[PDB]
């Protein structure tokens, strides 16, 4: 036997976010779950007036905030996107 | 107690990095495959200490097409989109200027 | 001692005039004037400084030094200028960051004042302007902040590029953060004074000689022309980031709620038709939210909010945005200022004495056309009677006068009025109709004025 487990860098993951109403419907076994209130409005004023370092303009289905890369991700982006080694101690 | 002391840094202004930097805060396309398919021909062809009158003509020709997508498109216009890019006046009086030209 | 003090200045004012005469040939002289102001003598010190300072104003360019004989010797004639300039500017950090004393102090202020006004385009300038802003960055009025904060506006007003107003607003932005925002209300105001934000028989020439003056001439007028191109993009783009600077600092202070916030409405009343449209409907949501000097504050955000709805041309751009629940705010607010005293002694959207913006507020809602009139602003006025129980007799004699002057023809607002709806807490007198009370009380109160002023109005 197989296990016909997931193994952790499988292609396929639960809560794919997409670009942009906030998809708060359900959870599994159908429970709504609470709707997070709006960020506050001079705070998502501000955030709009200066974008966050790696803005993507992503928001995940669930929470309606955006999703921002973080620093690695942001390093990961640079080198990837530059089409150097994605690894920083790698021997070429 | 005012010391004025105030790093590395990236600026995301491209059609090509906004749509990686998409795929991995959308997580659609998982970060460990794009560690590994940024193990390719080019990523291999380092550029580092190469001279200028070869790097710049290794840019503008060698540097592989990757694909656009329209969301990231649209997520740099919404990040050129300047403070004063549509103030009143510009979207009133521009838009009375072209409307008196089609009237005209 | 005297006769010492003396000799000095006479060498300092012959060095100073053979500089003026000469300058390329005695930059030695400077260095001299270095090795004077090393003089023990206060006074001395004082005068060596401003040689310097009076030096260095006539003999810098009046272009920037572009950076690396007749090129290579002015070249070095430049580099070696930028070093005394560069000495000279640190001796002033570290007189500056010493603080008799107090005297030399306020000089050392006046020579950043000058080199500020006349030296901004030249290098240096971040390391000057930094300098000048340090002294206006802490808690009290440090002296010569009168000649910063005016050299810092007259830059602001002369500068149509806005290159240097850019490295002033990131500088007195990063201050802010260093203060955390809390700073003295005038300095928020030279953000109101950027220009930028605010617009809104011939001599015989040979064969040779007139072909190259054509060319030279084709030449000037294609750079005029793509400069002119290129000066209103800069200047677009300059605008834009000023905005983005100056907007993110407002809105921090609103995020803090400090002392501030009335400097902030203030640039933000100011700067909000510069704005984009789609900023304008999410600009009042911020106004809003803060409902939850409690009063005095409400009442900026109700008056901005009424200055942003002020804006040429809403009625073409139905933005919408239901400024009603600021309307009932003031309605509800005049309460708690009739209950709370107000003194004026003797001698923010736009101005002091709280008073006024109310009066203000009440000018620019009678200016709204055709918005009120509608028995809306009797209900209004009626409270606007009550709350005109006590204050000033000259503020009541106001208010009473914005209804003298209405244009509506209603005349039942200082007696039995109709529904007073919207939060209610008053006598409603439902469907009355009646050309029939807070007068005969205002006739008997402490100035004998008040009484005629009661008089004039129900004879009127």
């Amino acid at each position: 036997e197989i296990d016909a487990g997931y193994s952790s860098d499988s292609s396929t993951e639960d809560v794919a976010p997409g670009l942009y109403n906030l998809y708060i419907n359900y959870d599994i076994d159908g429970k709504k779950i609470t709707r997070p209130a709006t960020p506050a409005a001079l705070d998502s004023l501000i955030a709009s007036i200066d974008k966050d370092k790696g803005w993507t303009g992503i928001v995940d289905p669930m929470t309606g905030k955006p999703v921002n890369l973080t620093t690695e991700e942001l390093g990961l982006l640079k080198r990837l996107a530059q089409s150097e080694i994605p690894d920083e101690n790698f021997d070429p | 107690w005012n010391s004025d002391s105030d790093e590395n840094n990236v600026e995301i202004v491209t059609a090509e990095a906004m749509t990686l930097a998409q795929d991995i805060a959308s997580r659609r396309k998982s970060k460990a495959d794009l560690i590994d398919e940024g193990y390719n021909r080019w990523s291999f062809q380092s550029k580092e200490g190469l001279p200028d009158w070869f790097l710049d003509e290794e840019t503008t020709v060698n540097k592989p097409n990757k694909p656009i997508t329209k969301e990231a498109v649209l997520a740099l216009r919404e990040k050129m989109k300047a403070l004063n890019a549509r103030p009143i006046k510009k979207v009133l009086e521009a838009q009375g200027r072209k409307k008196m030209r089609t009237i005209k | 001692v005297k006769q010492q003090i003396k000799n000095d200045k006479e060498a300092l004012g012959i060095q100073a005039q053979q500089l003026l005469e000469e300058p390329v040939e005695n930059l030695h002289l400077i260095r001299n004037i270095f090795e004077k102001f090393d003089s023990p003598y206060i006074t001395i010190k004082k005068l060596s400084l401003l040689t310097l300072l009076a030096v260095f104003r006539d003999i810098i360019p009046g272009y920037k030094i572009r950076p690396l004989k007749e090129v290579a010797q002015r070249w070095e004639y430049e580099q070696t200028l930028l070093k005394h300039y560069a000495k000279f500017l640190q001796t002033l950090e570290t007189i500056l960051k010493s603080f008799t004393q107090l005297s030399l102090y306020q000089v050392a202020v006046r020579c950043c004042t000058k080199l500020i006004e006349q030296a901004s385009h030249f290098n240096l300038s971040e390391k000057l302007f930094a300098l000048a802003v340090r002294q206006i960055s802490h808690k009290t009025k440090r002296p010569g902040f009168d000649g910063i904060i005016n050299s810092l506006k007259n830059i602001f007003e002369e500068d149509n590029l806005g290159k240097t107003s850019l490295k002033c607003v990131t500088i007195l932005s990063r201050m802010f953060k260093q203060r955390n925002y809390d700073v003295l209300p005038d300095v928020y105001d030279l953000f109101l004074s950027v220009n930028i934000l605010n617009d809104m028989d011939l001599p015989y020439l040979t064969k040779k000689a007139r072909k190259n003056y054509k060319e030279t001439k084709k030449i000037t007028q294609e750079m005029k022309e793509a400069d002119a191109v290129i000066t209103a993009q800069d200047k677009e783009k300059y605008q834009s980031e000023i905005l983005k600077i100056i907007f993110i600092t407002y809105f921090k202070t609103l995020q803090l709620k400090g002392k501030l916030i009335g400097n902030a409405l203030e640039g933000v009343a100011r700067l909000s038709h510069l704005l984009n449209i789609e900023f304008l409907g999410d600009l009042l949501q911020v106004l809003r939210e803060l409902v939850m000097q409690a009063t005095r504050e409400a009442l900026l955000t109700v008056s901005t909010a009424f200055e942003i709805a002020s804006a040429q041309g809403v009625g073409k751009l139905n933005l919408d945005l239901d400024l009603g629940l600021f309307v009932q705010r003031l309605y509800k607010i005049i309460f708690p200022f009739s209950l709370n005293p107000d003194a004026d002694l003797n001698k923010v959207v736009n101005a002091t004495t709280e008073m006024e913006m109310l009066l203000k507020c009440f000018q620019v809602f009678f200016f709204k056309s055709k918005n009120i009139s509608s028995s809306r602003l009797s209900s209004f006025s009626k409270r606007l009677a009550i709350a005109s129980m006590q204050l000033p007799e000259h503020s009541a004699s106001a208010d009473l006068a914005l209804l003298k002057k209405l244009l509506s023809r209603y005349s039942k607002l200082s007696r039995l009025l109709t529904s007073e709806e919207q939060i209610g807490d008053g006598i409603y007198n439902p469907f009355i109709e009646d050309p029939d009370y807070e007068p005969f009380l205002l006739k008997n109160h402490y100035s004998p004025a008040v009484s005629q002023s009661a008089k004039e109005l129900l004879k009127s």
